[PDB]
C-alpha cells in the first residue's frame, strides 16, 4: 500500500506546522510579561489580550494537527 | 521754632517710631516663618537643578530669542532688595541686545514693573502682582509657568534673577539660567539619558520651569523679609535719635517761653 | 551605591540618602531603580513610589506628579509636587470622587474639559488601586 | 504623547489636576493645612 | 500507484505554510499587548490595527491552504 | 508517472516558503501598533512605512508561491 | 515493506515541529528577563507568567513529539 | 526519468529558503517604523538604513531562488 | 534495502529540530544583554534567568537530537 | 541515475538553511535602525557592530550554500 | 546504491539546522547594538556577553553541521 506510506509521510510533514503556533504562543506571552512589567495596573486587560492571542495562534496550529489526523484517516 | 510746631512734630515722629517698631516685629515673625518654609524648599529647588549641572548643558550662541525673569514683591518698605534685581536686570537686559539678541521680560512683583517701566515698557510680555502679601506657594509658580508657556513666546534661552537669602545680615542677587527644549534635545552631554522621547523632555522642562520659579520665589521672600527687618529697625533707630534731638530743642523752647512769660508778668506788675 | 533625594515643595522625605531600590511610576511606564540604573529623565504620574532602604525596610508614598532623574553617578532625584505617605488618604472620599468624575466625563463639551475630567479619573483610579 | 497633549494641555495643568485630586482625597484633618501652602495668590496683569 | 500518494504527500507539505501565519499572529497580538500597555488611551485604534494585521497574515496563510486544497482535489 | 508525483511534491514543498512572509507581515504590523501607540500623531507616515514593508514582504513570499505554481503546471 | 521506510520519514519530519517550541521558550524567557530588569519588584508575578508561557509552548513541542511517537511505534 | 522527477523535488525544497528573507525584511521594516516613531527627526537616515537592510535580506532570498532554478533548469 | 535509507533520511530530517533551539538561545542572550544594559546591578539574577531559559531551550534541542539518534540506529 | 537524482535532493534540501541568514540579517539591521534612532550621535560604532553581525549571519548562510554545492558537485 | 542516495538526502536535510544559528546570531548581534546604544558605558560587558551568546549559538549550528557530516560518513 504505497498510499499508506504516502499518508504516513504526509502526516509527518503536515504536523511541522505546529512550530508556528509554538513560536506564536512564545511571542504572545513574552509580550504579556513585558507589557505587564510596564503597567501592572492593566493586568486584567493585558491578560485578556494575551488569552485572545493565544487562542488564535493555537488555532493556527490545531488546524495543522487536524489536517494531519484527517490525512492519516481519510 | 514755635513751641506748638515742635510739639506736633514730636507727637508725629513718636507715632512713626511706634508704628515702625510694630512693623519691625511683624517682619521678624514673618522671617521666622520664611526661614523654616525655606529649609525644605531649598533642598527641593537645588535638586531640581541637579540635571543642568551633572550635564554640560551649554548655551547655543546661535539662538537669540532670550527671556529674563526678575522676582520681587509688590511691597515697597523693603527697599534695597528691589533696587538690586532691577539693576541686575537692566545690565543683562542691555547686554543681550548688544549682541542682536531679542529680550522679553516677565515681571514678578509690582515693584519690578514700576522701576523698569520708563525704559522697558515695550518688553514686558506678562507681569504678576500680589506676591509677598502672602508666603509664596508652589501653586503660584505653577501659575507663572502656565502664563510663561501659554503666551506664545517660545524663548530660546531664559534667565531668572532673584535675591538668594545668604543670611540674616545680607542677601545676594543671583541669576539662574533656563534652557528651552531645543538646547536640551541637541546637547551631546545628554546622549546617555535613556528612554527619553522629545515629548518626555517637553514635560520635564515644563515642570523644571515651575521648580526654578518656585525656588526663586522662596529665596526672594526670605531675603525680602530679612531686609525689611533690617530697614525697619534702622528707621526706628533714626526716629529715636531725631526724637532725642527734637525733645532737647523742645525743652529749650519751653524754658525760653517760661522766661518770656515771667518777664512779661513782672513788667506788667510794675506797670499796673 | 545609590544616593537618593526625594523631595516635595513642603517637606523633604529623603535627602542625599542611601537606599537599595526605588520603584517609581512614570508616564512612559512604571520601573524600579537600583544602584547603577541607566540614566533617565521621566516625569511621574499619579502613583505609588516604594522605597527599599539599605535594610530590608520598605516604605510607600503616593506621588501625584513630578519628575524622577536618575543621573550617571547613581544620584536619584525624585521631586513630587504633592507626595503623601499612604496613610493620610481617605479611600472612601477617593471612591466618591472617582464616581463623580466617571459621571461627569459624559458631559465633555470642549476637548480640554474632557481631558481635564479624564485626568481626574486617572488620578482617582490610581488612588483607588493604591488604597485597595 | 498623551491624550492631554493631543487635547493641548501642558504638564503643568496635568500635574495641577493630579495634585488637586491627591489633595482633596486627604483625611479631613490633614486637608486643613494641606489646602494652605497649596493656594495660588497671583493675579496676572495683561500688557 | 504514486499519483494519489504524491498528492497526499504534497498536500501535507503545503499545509505547513500556516506556520508563518501562526508566528505572525503571535507577533501581532504581542505587539498589541505592548502598545496597549504603553498608551491605553487609544485602545480602539490599536485593536483596529491588530485586526488588520491578523487578517493580512491569515490571508497569506490561506494562500498555502489554497494550494493544499488544490493539490488535494484538483491538480 | 513519477513526473506528476514530482510536480506535486515539489509544489507542496515550495509552498512551505510562504511561512516566512506570513510572519514578516505580522512583524511589520506589530511594529506599526507599537510605533503608533508610542507617538500617535505621525500615524500617516507610520502607514506609509507599514504598507511599504507589507508590500515588500508579501512580494518575496509570492516570489516562492509563483515557483510553486510554475512547478505544478509548467516545468 | 515500504511502510517500514515511511514511518521513519514521517516521524523524522514530525519532529521538525519542535523548532517552534524551541523558539517560543527562548522568546518567553528573554521577555521575562527584560521585564524583570525593568521592574525588579514584580519578580513573582513575572515568573508566574513566564512558567505559564513555557508550559503553553512546550505543549505544542510535546504535541509534535507525540505525533512522532504515534507514527513509529503505534502507526 | 527519475531525475526528471528529482529536479522538481530539489527545487521545491530549495525555494523554501526565501522564508527567512521574508522574515528578515519584515523585521527591518518593523524596526524602521519603531525607530522613526521614537525619533522622527532622522527620517532620512532611518530610511537609508532600512533600504540597506532590505537589500541585504532579499540578497539571500534571491540566492535561494537562484539555487532553486539552477537545480530546476541549468544543472 | 530502503530501511538503510529511510533511517538516514529520518535522522537528517529530525536533527533540523535544533534550529529552534539555536534561535531560542539567540533571543535569550539578546534579552540578557538588553536587561543588563538597563540594570547592571542585577547581573547575577539576570544571568540566573538566562541560564534557566538556555537550559530549557537546549532541552528541546536535545529532544530533537535524541529522536534523531533513536531513529538512526538505536531504533 | 539514483545517485545523481539524490544529489539534487540533498542540495535543494541543504540550501534552505539560508533562511536563517536572511532572518538574522533582517534582525541585525532592524536593531541597528533602533539603536541609531535612540542614540544617533554614535553611528560609527553601531554600523561597525551591524556589519560584524551581518558578516557572521552571511557566513552561516554561505556555509549552508557551500554544503549544498559540495553535495551537488562531489 | 540507494543507501548513498539516502546519505545525500539525509545529510543535506540535516544542514538546515544552521538556519537556527543564523537567526540566533542575528538576534544576539542586534540586542548587542541596542544595549550598547542604550548604555554605552558597559561596552565591555555587553560584549563579553555577546561573544558568549554567539559561541552558544554556534554550538547548535555546529551540532547540526557535525551530524550532517557524520551521516555523510556513517
Amino acid at each position: 500500500d504505497i498510499d499508506t506510506a504516502a499518508k504516513f509521510i504526509g502526516a509527518g510533514a503536515a504536523t511541522v506546522g505546529v512550530a508556528g503556533s509554538g513560536a506564536g504562543i512564545g511571542t504572545v506571552f513574552g509580550s504579556l510579561i513585558i507589557g505587564y512589567a510596564r503597567n501592572p495596573s492593566l493586568k486584567q486587560q493585558l491578560f485578556s489580550y494575551a488569552i485572545l492571542g493565544f487562542a488564535l495562534s493555537e488555532a493556527m496550529g490545531l488546524f495543522c494537527l487536524m489536517v494531519a489526523f484527517l490525512i492519516l484517516f481519510a | 521754632a514755635t513751641l506748638k510746631d515742635i510739639t506736633r512734630r514730636l507727637k508725629s515722629i513718636k507715632n512713626i517710631q511706634k508704628i515702625t517698631k510694630s512693623m519691625k516685629m511683624v517682619a521678624a515673625a514673618k522671617y521666622a516663618r520664611a526661614e523654616r518654609e525655606l529649609k525644605p524648599a531649598r533642598v527641593y529647588g537645588v535638586g531640581s537643578l541637579a540635571l543642568y549641572e551633572k550635564a554640560d548643558i551649554k548655551t547655543p550662541e546661535d539662538k537669540k530669542k532670550h527671556l529674563i525673569i526678575g522676582v520681587s514683591s509688590d511691597r515697597g518698605l523693603c527697599g534695597a532688595i528691589h533696587s538690586s534685581v532691577a539693576k541686575q536686570m537692566k545690565s543683562e537686559a542691555a547686554n543681550l541686545a548688544a549682541a542682536g539678541k531679542e529680550v522679553k521680560i516677565i515681571g514678578v512683583g509690582d515693584k519690578i514693573r514700576s522701576i523698569l517701566h520708563r525704559t522697558h515698557s515695550d518688553q514686558f510680555l506678562v507681569t504678576f502682582k500680589e506676591v509677598g502679601r502672602r508666603p509664596p506657594t508652589f501653586g503660584d509658580a505653577s501659575v507663572i509657568a502656565l502664563e510663561l508657556l501659554n503666551s506664545g513666546y517660545e524663548f530660546d534661552e531664559g534667565s531668572i534673577i532673584f535675591n538668594r537669602f545668604r543670611s540674616v545680615i545680607s542677601y545676594k542677587t543671583e541669576e539662574k539660567p533656563i534652557f528651552s527644549l531645543d538646547t536640551i534635545s541637541s546637547a551631546e552631554s545628554m546622549s546617555i539619558y535613556d528612554d527619553i522621547d522629545a515629548d518626555v523632555l517637553r514635560n520635564y522642562q515644563e515642570y523644571s520651569l515651575a521648580n526654578i520659579i518656585y525656588y526663586s520665589l522662596k529665596e526672594s521672600t526670605t531675603s525680602e523679609q530679612s531686609a525689611r527687618m533690617t530697614a525697619m529697625d534702622n528707621a526706628s533707630k533714626n526716629a529715636s535719635e531725631m526724637i532725642d534731638k527734637l525733645t532737647l530743642t523742645f525743652n529749650r523752647t519751653r524754658q525760653a517761653v517760661i522766661t518770656k512769660e515771667l518777664i512779661e508778668i513782672i513788667s506788667g506788675a510794675a506797670a499796673l | 551605591q545609590m544616593s537618593f533625594t526625594f523631595a516635595s515643595p513642603t517637606q523633604v522625605f529623603f535627602n542625599s540618602a542611601n537606599v537599595r531600590q526605588v520603584d517609581v511610576p512614570t508616564q512612559t511606564g512604571a520601573f524600579g531603580i537600583l544602584a547603577a540604573h541607566v540614566p533617565t529623565l521621566q516625569v511621574l504620574r499619579p502613583g505609588l513610589v516604594v522605597v527599599h532602604a539599605e535594610d530590608g525596610t520598605t516604605s510607600k508614598y503616593f506621588v501625584s506628579s513630578g519628575s524622577v532623574t536618575v543621573n550617571a553617578d547613581s544620584s536619584v532625584q525624585l521631586l513630587a509636587e504633592e507626595a503623601v505617605t499612604l496613610d493620610m488618604l481617605d479611600l472612601g472620599a477617593a471612591k466618591a470622587n472617582l464616581e463623580k468624575a466617571q459621571s461627569e466625563l459624559l458631559g465633555a463639551a470642549d476637548e480640554a474639559t474632557r481631558a481635564e475630567i479624564q485626568i481626574r479619573i486617572e488620578a482617582n483610579e490610581a488612588l483607588v488601586k493604591a488604597l485597595e | 504623547v498623551a491624550y492631554w497633549r493631543q487635547a493641548g494641555l501642558s504638564y503643568i495643568r496635568y500635574s495641577q489636576i493630579c495634585a488637586k485630586a491627591v489633595r482633596d482625597a486627604l483625611k479631613t484633618e490633614f486637608k486643613a493645612n494641606a489646602m494652605k501652602t497649596s493656594g495660588s495668590t497671583i493675579k496676572i496683569v495683561k500688557v
